[PDB]
């Protein structure tokens, strides 16, 4: 495992009357700058 | 202005031409082919090489025979120019002088030596020169292994006729070959790639032959 | 009395026995009109096919989940489905596009709602299968992602991208922009649920080439 | 997320809270392909109504005396009668026409017989009325005689000439070439009778303007 | 005529709770900057 990315609330969402209940979110991981790979290997995995 | 053109002399150009005079026929080459407004010609190469080069093309073989030897007796074996395969792009010249590869394979299931030995003058130059095949240039092959030996040209006949099939002076050659060793089944392919080759005069291009 | 060759785009005249032209007492022969009776440039007929249209609108509303499809549009023969658009008449003569692409997706929301829309690019013969693509990963496309908040307009350029040298006019080949729901919407009451999504199109770096009879179909990449 | 304008041709489109545009890693915009995988010049298309057809050809035989019809064209609707024609297409947008025009008359005489044609021009305000004209002056007008014998082609230009500074594509404006039995021809036995005649035409300094509906007529200068 | 004018939705309009339900427009032509006017002439209308 890479580890626990944990989300949590300091302060709940304030919603108004002509703005929504509730906002849907979404995550995405980038590799970053410096990022190497290695030794390239076979898998048992197939189209992929 | 920017569409329209006009003439009167340089009607040439934009493609009227007499055919009654055509000058030399090689004079045609350099004449400029017609075009209109918007034509662009341009000579865009997508490969360094040219496969359109005489040099270029008669550089890939093309597998004239196959047979198998299973007896140590010289063997007769003849050479047409190419038919049926890219060789046959050859057909357009009647006189050919250049040298000739020769691409032997040899099969033996049994260990056996092979050797090949060529021949342009046929079995009988006027006596049985065929005796033996060793002095006249044989090279010999191990089994299962082939080799790349080009034949030089020696002919009384300085220029060779691809078309006639007439064994003096028309094929672009006679091959010998005998096995050693004791063996049966050896079995060989030949194949014949020219080298440099001279071709000299067209000729019509020739009618495929349906009835043989 | 001599040869008199006439040459003029593709066709051609080679004519023998020909005769000196003749033309009205001083003639002018330019062109343009000074004074000017039109405010007009004058090479906006050759130009004119390059004019944005819009282009197949669509509805994205609550009940579409993620990876729902809002609206598509096949690139090249949708700048010229009928005969009212522009670039119709003048395509429909000559076979084969080289052209470029732009594309500026028009979108409006209600300040108040919150999700996206993606619109990105799929050439032909990667259209040619959804099945394959992880949703997550639409990302690596030339694109743009829309917020409905702050976002009025979203501009993206494509360049000419197809395996063949050439393109078909009155095919599909260069693929086309599909756009996805990358979030859904979410609306407070009381709010128009429909909201509309309509694909502002462009085009530019214009080419045609290879005639063919006005309304016949002929084969050259394959 | 400021305010973005983008205009080609005749639309033009004003954004606000753009969003700055995208393009594929390692974009190359240049137009023409070089390597060509075609030989013609990009400038085709732009070019190609200019191109050269046949124009309502005719038959003239003995039984025709002189100052008789041979052939009729009515000018300015003669290059797109049909879809068929190249500048049809394009001309089925912009509803006026500045453009200069190149007819070539073709004949052919097979030789040992006699006789002429006139090739003349008449605009459309002189046209209207043929009543009013003296036959043996028509040569006062912008014209070329053809003699039977030694004359393979006649070659004349017409520069604009109209009332009115544009004139409407769908009508007559431009007025038309007619082609007159200037003498009889004179036949020989046996010979074949008919000597067909077919004006064989042009077009050169390509105009339009004032966009419309496809389909639709409009009024300009009335 | 000059001509007609067409105003068509793009997008209908979205409006909100806090947000009028439909909005009033106005068309106004400016006459242009080249603009001339010529040969002076009477008409049968009265006060203008």
């Amino acid at each position: 495992s890479l580890g626990h990315l944990r989300i949590d609330v300091l302060n709940r969402l304030t919603y108004n009357s002509s703005s929504p209940n509730a906002v849907n979110c979404i995550l995405q991981i980038k590799m970053g700058d410096d990022a190497m790979f290695m030794v390239p290997t076979t898998s048992n995995l197939v189209m992929q | 202005n920017v569409e329209a053109a006009q003439g009167e002399e340089l009607a040439t150009e934009v493609g009227l031409r007499a055919t009654e005079n055509d000058g030399s026929l090689s004079e045609q080459l350099n004449m400029s082919q017609p075009m209109f407004l918007n034509f662009k010609k341009h000579k865009v190469n997508i490969y360094a090489a040219t496969h359109t080069k005489v040099d270029h093309i008669f550089g890939r073989a093309w597998a004239v025979g196959v047979f198998n030897t299973e007896t140590a007796a010289i063997q007769k074996f003849d050479l047409h120019f190419p038919t049926s395969t890219h060789g046959a792009l050859s057909r357009f010249f009647c006189h050919w002088t250049g040298e000739l590869n020769i691409h032997i394979l040899n099969v033996s299931t049994t260990n056996a030596f092979l050797k090949v030995a060529h021949t342009w003058f046929g079995t009988d130059s006027g006596i049985a020169r065929t005796a033996t095949l060793e002095s006249n240039g044989t090279m010999i092959i191990p089994p299962n292994e082939q080799m790349t030996l080009c034949v030089p040209y020696y002919s009384e006949v300085p220029l060779r006729c691809v078309k006639g099939s007439d064994r003096n002076s028309a094929g672009l050659g006679s091959l010998f070959t005998q096995a050693v060793g004791r063996t049966i089944s050896n079995r060989v392919q030949i194949f014949v790639s020219f080298r440099c080759p001279n071709f000299f005069f067209p000729l019509p291009a020739p009618r495929e032959a349906t009835s043989a | 009395d001599r040869v008199a060759a006439s040459t003029t785009t593709n066709a051609g005249n080679l004519v023998q026995a020909s005769v000196a032209p003749t033309m009205p007492v001083k003639p002018d022969f330019k062109n343009t009109d000074d004074f000017l009776s039109m405010s007009y440039r004058s090479t906006t007929a050759p130009t004119n096919p390059t004019k944005m249209v819009h282009l197949a609108h669509g509805t994205w509303t609550t009940n579409q989940h993620r990876q729902a499809l809002v609206a598509s549009i096949t690139l090249l023969q949708a700048f010229w489905p009928n005969q009212d658009f522009p670039a119709w008449g003048q395509s429909r003569y000559f076979a084969a596009v080289r052209c470029g692409f732009h594309i500026q997706v028009q979108l409006n929301v209600n300040i108040g709602s919150a999700g996206c829309l993606i619109a990105a690019y799929m050439p032909k013969t990667a259209h040619d299968h959804m099945n394959t693509y992880t949703f997550g990963s639409y990302t690596n496309l030339p694109h743009v992602l829309m917020n409905a908040a702050t976002t009025s307009q979203a501009d993206l350029y494509i360049p000419y991208v197809f395996n063949h040298n050439y393109a078909r006019t009155d095919s599909d080949d260069l693929g086309g922009i599909y756009i996805w729901v990358w979030s859904a919407l979410t609306v407070p009451s009381g709010s128009p649920t429909t909201v509309d999504v309509t694909i502002f199109g462009s085009l530019l770096d214009l080419d045609f080439q290879c005639p063919r009879p006005p309304g016949a179909d002929t084969v050259i990449y394959t």
